[PDB]
């Protein structure tokens, strides 16, 4: 599975927040 | 100068497909690595495209309707035919435009033109120089009102040479839409006798025409005492555009290696 | 808010600059009824699912 | 165009082209010009601000009353005969009273107009049929009668016209907008480029706030603005040094 | 409509309806018996 | 009141005025030809 | 519906008058394109929850 | 039926062809320059003819306008200045030219 048009995204207004849990920490559950 | 020359055998009428051709940049805007849709006149895959001579015995330049664009491809050798016609009437009632490919140099003009009945090129063949050399420019009689006129850069353009078969191949598209007539071109090599290859290729575009003129119809000019000539070997096509919806697949370096017609 | 709900008769009663000024009417309230119904059968369809 | 000594019929009308110069458009408010100006695509006072490709003017003269006939979507004996603008025709229409000049004593037979004609005419075309009307099913047989009209009528002006049946001087103004780079507009001087800084450009009249950096993409010898798969903008071309 | 013998008065004018018939105007704009025809949004010959 | 006398000169004798108003594509139309007509299919 | 679907277009053309009438198009249209995203979000929440 | 707080009547005179650009929106000469009503403004646009007695013999000099100026006039604001109006470069030091 794999998590340009972010780029452009981000020009109209578009915004994507972090997670407050990264991948390692999902790992270390 | 003007000559009428009739000798010729009559041909009957023939087609060729078409296969995937006649495709063009629509507009200057880059783009890289996306599937783009659009929809605008194009000559539809898999079509029947006419087929035209000059040989020997067979001269043929008559003029042919023009309708939501014309699509011109031309297999020749030696640069057989050198220039095109455009207009309605052509007999100075109104402007029309006209297209003559010279030696060093490629000249537009816009003018009110009354064409000769059979407008060709002459040239001289082998006269105590064993070469040959152009002369005789005949294509209208008069030319009064005038607006337009453009020079492409100049170049050297061989008018000699024995080969065989066909060696150059051109594309060319050309449109009269709002007034603004564009042009479309590209040019590649080719090995064969009468048929058009198969292939994909775009067309870039060359001159654009804001000439505001009614073009109905067009001709061509082919290159040839001053009555009777051998015309060279030559053969060209006429295709009809289309309002077809393509998906055109721009690569990493911005061009188009495939389409797809819905 | 359109004159009739009959589009072929705005067409056939207002001029073409007057007439798209009422068939954007139409347009834009039959669009609304599509969101109104799909808006329903998403959230019924939960239910269902 | 505009302040020719005489124009050219609305039958037939002359239009003039201007392209790869400077317009100045502010002139116009500057010292009092036009006495009717209106703008059916555009504003009127908008010109000067925005600048456009290629602009085609067609000069004409018509009558008084014949100048409310002249624009998208409306209907008469002239939209519907000799001078017909499309229904989503985008420019601007000017008249003033020349009266004191081109009326003369009786009538000016010098500009001439299409009174009739059997069908509605395309846009942009000029129809030059003189063939006679024919209203009834009495044959014409190519001179005037019964229910037999000739189309081409002149249009009368005399100085004691009435302010309807005066002369005013026409001329429709039309213009290509962003099909093409811009070869006129008014006295906007280039400045400097900036790079690695936010700023506001107008690039070959593309406006807009965005960092200037150089591009690593490669455009063809006849590709100008790049777009991305959004359809924005990505990097342009500058026209003035490439 | 035209033809009638009189005709109201300018204050009171009446207004008839012309519906569900054939309309034919020619013998209108040919005659030379009336002074003044005008059609100011359509064309006199092409209301047939 | 007016004036109108048969010896009156042009502009001051009774001319009787009509107006013809009509609305065009409108609604559906009210006055026809007698020509268009098919069969039924 | 609007002129076009860049404001600096509608600005650079239209007058403080007519700029409003079409500039109201391109918000009310652009709003139902928020709707209809956040409308669209708050139900796949429901799956993802 | 509905009244008002503070009622402003500001009364003049202008040539008859002048009286179509008073209103919201207006673009010429009137609007430009010597008076000029807001887009949002709320009123009643008044006129009548004064021909009968305003107009005398060849002209009425108690009337005069502003014909010539570098910008647009706010919105109801009286601006008095008789500054000669230079559509050049030329200095006109307050004389015509």
């Amino acid at each position: 599975v794999t998590l340009d048009l972010i780029c452009a995204q981000k020009f109209n207004g578009l915004t994507v927040l972090p997670p407050l849990l990264t991948d390692e920490m999902i790992a270390q559950y | 100068q003007c000559v009428n020359l009739t000798t010729r055998t009559q041909l009957p009428p023939a087609y060729t497909n078409s296969f995937t051709r006649g495709v063009y940049y629509p507009d200057k805007v880059f783009r890289s690595s996306v599937l783009h849709s659009t929809q605008d006149l194009f000559l539809p895959f898999f079509s029947n495209v006419t087929w035209f001579h000059a040989i020997h015995k067979r001269f043929d330049n008559p003029v042919l309707p023009f309708n939501d664009g014309v699509y011109f491809a031309s297999t020749e050798k030696s640069n057989i035919i050198r220039g095109w016609i455009f207009g309605t009437t052509l007999d100075s009632k109104t402007q029309s435009l006209l297209i003559v490919n010279n030696a060093t140099n490629v000249v537009i003009k816009v003018c009110e033109f009354q064409f000769c009945n059979d407008p060709f090129l002459d040239v001289y063949y082998h006269k105590n120089n064993k070469s040959w050399m152009k002369s005789e420019f005949r294509v209208y009689s008069s030319a009064n009102n005038c607006t337009f006129e453009y020079v492409s850069q100049p170049f050297l353009m061989d008018l000699e040479g024995k080969q065989g078969n066909f060696k150059n191949l051109r594309e060319f598209v050309f449109k009269n839409i709002d007034g603004y007539f564009k042009i479309y071109s590209k040019h590649t090599p080719i090995n064969l006798v009468r048929d058009l290859p198969q292939g994909f290729s775009a067309l870039e575009p060359l001159v654009d025409l804001p000439i505001g003129i009614n073009i109905t119809r067009f001709q061509t000019l082919l290159a040839l005492s001053s009555s009777g000539w051998t015309a060279g070997a030559a053969a060209y096509y006429v295709g009809y555009l289309q309002p077809r919806t393509f998906l055109l697949k721009y690569n990493e370096n911005g061009t188009i290696t495939d389409a797809v017609d819905c | 808010g359109a004159i009739s709900s009959v589009l072929n008769d705005i067409l056939s009663r207002l001029d073409p600059p007057e007439a798209e000024v009422q068939i954007d009417r139409l347009i834009t309230g039959r669009l609304q009824s599509l969101q109104t119904y799909v808006t329903q059968q998403l959230i019924r369809a939960a239910e269902i699912r | 165009v505009f302040n020719a000594t005489r124009f050219a019929s609305v039958y037939a009308w002359n239009r003039k082209r201007i392209s790869n110069c400077v317009a100045d458009y502010s002139v116009l408010y500057n010292s009092a010009s036009f006495s009717t100006f209106k703008c059916y695509g555009v504003s009127p006072t908008k010109l000067n601000d925005l600048c456009f490709t290629n602009v085609y003017a067609d000069s004409f003269v018509i009558r008084g009353d014949e100048v409310r006939q002249i624009a998208p979507g409306q209907t008469g004996k002239i939209a519907d005969y000799n001078y017909k603008l499309p229904d989503d025709f985008t420019g601007c229409v000017i008249a003033w009273n020349s009266n004191n000049l081109d009326s003369k004593v009786g009538g000016n037979y010098n500009y001439r107009y299409r009174l009739f004609r059997k069908s509605n005419l395309k846009p942009f075309e000029r129809d030059i049929s003189t063939e006679i009307y024919q209203a009834g099913s009495t044959p014409c047989n190519g001179v005037q009668g019964f229910n037999c009209y000739f189309p081409l009528q002149s249009y009368g002006f005399q100085p004691t016209n009435g302010v309807g049946y005066q002369p005013y001087r026409v001329v429709v103004l039309s213009f290509e907008l962003l099909h093409a780079p811009a070869t006129v507009c008014g006295p906007k001087k280039s400045t400097n480029l900036v790079k690695n800084k936010c700023v506001n450009f107008n690039f070959n009249g593309l406006t807009g706030t965005g960092v200037l950096t150089e591009s690593n993409k490669k455009f063809l010898p006849f590709q100008q603005f790049g777009r991305d798969i959004a359809d924005t903008t990505d990097a342009v071309r500058d026209p003035q040094t490439l």
